[PDB]
């Protein structure tokens, strides 16, 4: 009994850390895959002003 | 470039997350597989 008492502790000390160890994980990627759509704007920025580059370049040609 | 390769990390890190579910729903039928005996 002894031996299942530490087999219970042994299991659920590592199944209650693992949750907290997922969670946080989880919801920092909830806010990674929101940062996704940052980077998906981040992406269009980006892109905007190398095309406004070649606009500065391409007005200049008229 | 960046957004296509902190994005990918992210699923992988998602499937690491469904991963470490799995093993914790495990932990706890292995738990209750304990408490029976």
């Amino acid at each position: 009994i002894d031996e299942l008492t530490t087999r219970k502790c042994s299991v659920d000390a590592r199944l209650q850390a693992e949750n907290e160890r997922a969670e946080r994980q989880d919801r920092g990627l909830k806010e990674a895959e929101t940062t996704y759509a940052k980077l998906v704007e981040s992406q269009k920025t980006l892109v905007d002003f190398v095309r406004k580059e070649y606009e500065d370049t391409k007005h200049q040609k008229y | 470039g960046s957004f296509d390769e902190i994005s990918q990390y992210i699923q992988e890190l998602e499937e690491e997350r469904r991963l470490t579910e799995s093993s914790i729903r495990k932990m706890e039928k292995e738990k209750s597989d304990l408490n029976e005996k």
